[PDB]
RNA sequence: UUCUCGCAGUCAGACAGUGGGGGAUAAGCUUCAUUGUCAAGAGGGGAAGAGCCCAGAUCAUUAAAUAAGGUCCCCAAAAUA
RNA sequence: ACCUCGAUGUCGACUCAUCUCAUCCUCGAGCUGAAGCAGGUUCGAAGGGUUCGGCUGUUCGCCGAUUAAAGAGAUACGUGAGUUGGGUUCAAACCGUCGUGAGACAGGUUGGUCCCUAUCUAUUGUGCCCGUAGGAAGAUUGAAGAGUGUUGCUUCUAGUA
RNA sequence: UAAACGCUGAAAGCAUCUAAGUGUGAAACUAUCUCAAAGAUUAAUCUUCCCAUUUCGCAAGAAAGUAAGAGCCGUCAAAGA
């Protein structure tokens, strides 16, 4: 499963540091500060080119963390080595996007243009006026920022117009 | 008939102490606090007089509680007005008034008594650590 | 979502979730969302 | 300072018709009854609009 | 708890449990029989409570064993796993 | 069939309103057999507000007009030790019926007496003595709360999506 | 912050707004608008002024009770039964 699954390590630049209750990771993409609860039910024995986790006792919280912590560390590793990227497609004839500095501004169905600020640690690339590329090192922050972008405009079932999470299929409705 | 049980006669005196509350829960700390304030733990208890001692609390803003009662439990207090009920949570007290919270918590276990009225005020509750009461040379202790 | 007293599998994609001690059902259709089990 | 004012002016209330011979009293606080008996209200409640000294308020 | 004699008193009961009937195995309702209480007899438990539980009080005790019941504090009264 | 009938005065109309939500509008969210608009739908949601006129003694109820709406309950079918008795429930009188008769109608009909020098608590204002620790005079923190938290139309964006 | 919308993310290798972490969001709530205030006995704080007129009592001023102020009385008003 996940607790029984162990993941290798490629410490070309990545190194690990044990904090009081946190984890300091250094790699190609900045420094990663893993926030974990104090008095950790799990123990992360890290060796050369390998890491294995185990819980010192059997608790439902500990049983959950047996998979939760492993998945979180794996996601941290894949994020620091590659980053988390997402594409948003703004479909609409009058729906247009652009970015100046950290200020991304949109012309939408509202007569009022909408402005938003790029969060720290995430990079936004406006490759096209109808395409946005978010690239961070943490999946949580990029997902939350994508939600903040999409809350202003969402696709409609009658006719696709809004922010698709890289052009998914939607239910088709009709009306004249 | 009678053995003429005799107790102290105005020979009372209250001793000042210093206590810090950071890890104890409200109820199990407050019960012993009340027992110390009334002098219940002492052997020369007299209700005709007072036999308790002074007490000063340090850093009451750090009191912790079990479970989600900081966000789940609520405390009501009614003032005689429309909408006079004030409803508070544990975290709000940690944000606005923890000293008053613990003060009324200890007062709630006090008996309906004229002396307990004069006994609840004998405690000096501070969410900090410095006060003029330190000049009284209190006997610092713990587990009250 | 829908106010009920129980929850049933409306179709084969009606997963049962417990969000904030509240049991709801998520499925393909937006009309397939219920609450109050 | 308006001194001893009336609740009709202190609270700016309205008085109904004076025709049909509707008794002598017309300027009063209205009905102070909310409930009676030891089950519903049994008293006058705190925070009731009543007359008194008017003015001299910063 | 037999008879006689003298003096009576009461019939407007109620509550709780059981078996019911009526009412709806609705009603702190009515009708009943039975088992206990108050009435006619207080007390402790029951948050304070006539009918529930433990229980039946010559008086004085600043004496002991207790019943029901209870032991974080108010409020005497325990802890271990 | 009960604490109350050696007395707990009511139907309504005017005044005072309050609280609550099973929310009517204003607030927010979700689904649609939600092209838009106008919506229906389910919930959180009690801060504010939710009309006028005619008839009925009638509360109610019917009708017309108007706003976003003209929500629903409780407080002794709230509210006379705050006003009125229009009806209602004293005799008085008639109509229709009944009793042969005194009379009665859960029929109509006309009018047909509402007492109070405030004791206390609560409650709205304002003072007297003391406290606030030597006496006096100012300025405060804020402990605690309270008032207040209504909302429509037009235009632009734009007849734009 | 409620409802509600969420990201990561397990048990449940998928997935999941929740379990840890991380948010948005209600005419309601804590404030910001206004009133008011230490009898807030919870009796608080700051500043200012007055002076210790030799000398006592069951504990100190019997006796000169202020150099400060207030009160009694009058004129009154922006007050005001």
């Amino acid at each position: 499963k996940i607790g029984n699954r162990t993941i290798t390590l490629d410490p070309a630049k990545v190194n690990l540091n044990f904090q009081k209750d946190h984890i300091a990771v250094k790699g190609p993409l900045g420094q990663i500060e893993l926030k974990l609860p104090p008095n950790l039910p799990l123990k992360f024995e890290l060796k050369d080119n390998n890491l294995q986790i185990t819980r010192n006792n059997e608790l439902k919280q500990s049983k959950i963390f047996h998979g939760t912590y492993n998945a979180l560390i794996t996601n941290a590793i894949i994020g620091v080595t590659q980053g988390f990227e997402k594409k948003l497609r703004l479909v609409g004839v009058g729906y247009r996007a652009n970015v100046e500095g950290e200020t991304l501004n949109l012309q939408l169905g509202y007569s009022h243009p909408i402005k938003e600020k790029i969060p720290k640690g995430l990079t936004v690339k406006v490759e096209k006026n109808t395409e946005i590329t978010i690239s961070g090192i943490s999946k949580e922050l990029v997902g939350q920022f994508a939600t903040e972008v999409r809350k202003w405009r969402k696709p409609e079932p009658y006719k696709g117009k809004g922010v698709l999470y890289f052009d998914e299929v939607i239910v088709r409705k009709a009306g004249k | 008939k009678t053995s003429m049980l005799t107790k102290e006669q105005a020979n009372k005196r209250r001793q000042w102490y210093i206590v810090d509350a950071a890890g104890l829960v409200l109820g199990k700390l407050a019960v012993k606090a009340a027992d110390l304030i009334r002098g219940k733990n002492k052997v020369d208890f007299t209700p005709n007089q007072d036999c308790g001692d002074y007490l000063i609390i340090i850093n009451s803003d750090q009191v912790v509680l079990t479970g989600n009662k900081k966000e789940n439990e609520f405390w009501y207090h009614h003032s005689q007005y429309i909408g006079g009920i004030k409803k508070v949570s544990g975290r709000d007290m940690l944000k606005k008034q923890s000293d008053k919270l613990v003060y009324n918590a200890v007062k709630g276990m006090l008996p309906d008594n004229r002396l307990s009225r004069r006994w609840i005020t004998k405690v000096h509750v501070f969410k900090g650590d410095k006060h003029n009461m330190e000049a009284q040379k209190p006997t610092t202790l713990n587990w009250s | 979502m829908k106010v009920r007293a129980s929850v049933k599998p409306i179709c084969k994609d009606c997963k049962i979730i417990k969000r904030h001690q509240i049991v709801r059902v998520i499925c393909k259709t937006q009309k397939h969302k219920q609450r109050q089990g | 300072g308006r001194g001893f004012t009336g609740a009709i002016k202190r609270w700016n209330f309205k008085i109904g018709p004076l025709g049909h011979g509707a008794g002598y009293p017309h300027r009063f606080q209205g009905s102070v009854q909310a409930g009676r008996g030891g089950a519903s209200a049994q008293r006058v409640f705190k925070g009731k609009k009543m007359s008194g000294h008017y003015g001299h308020e910063k």
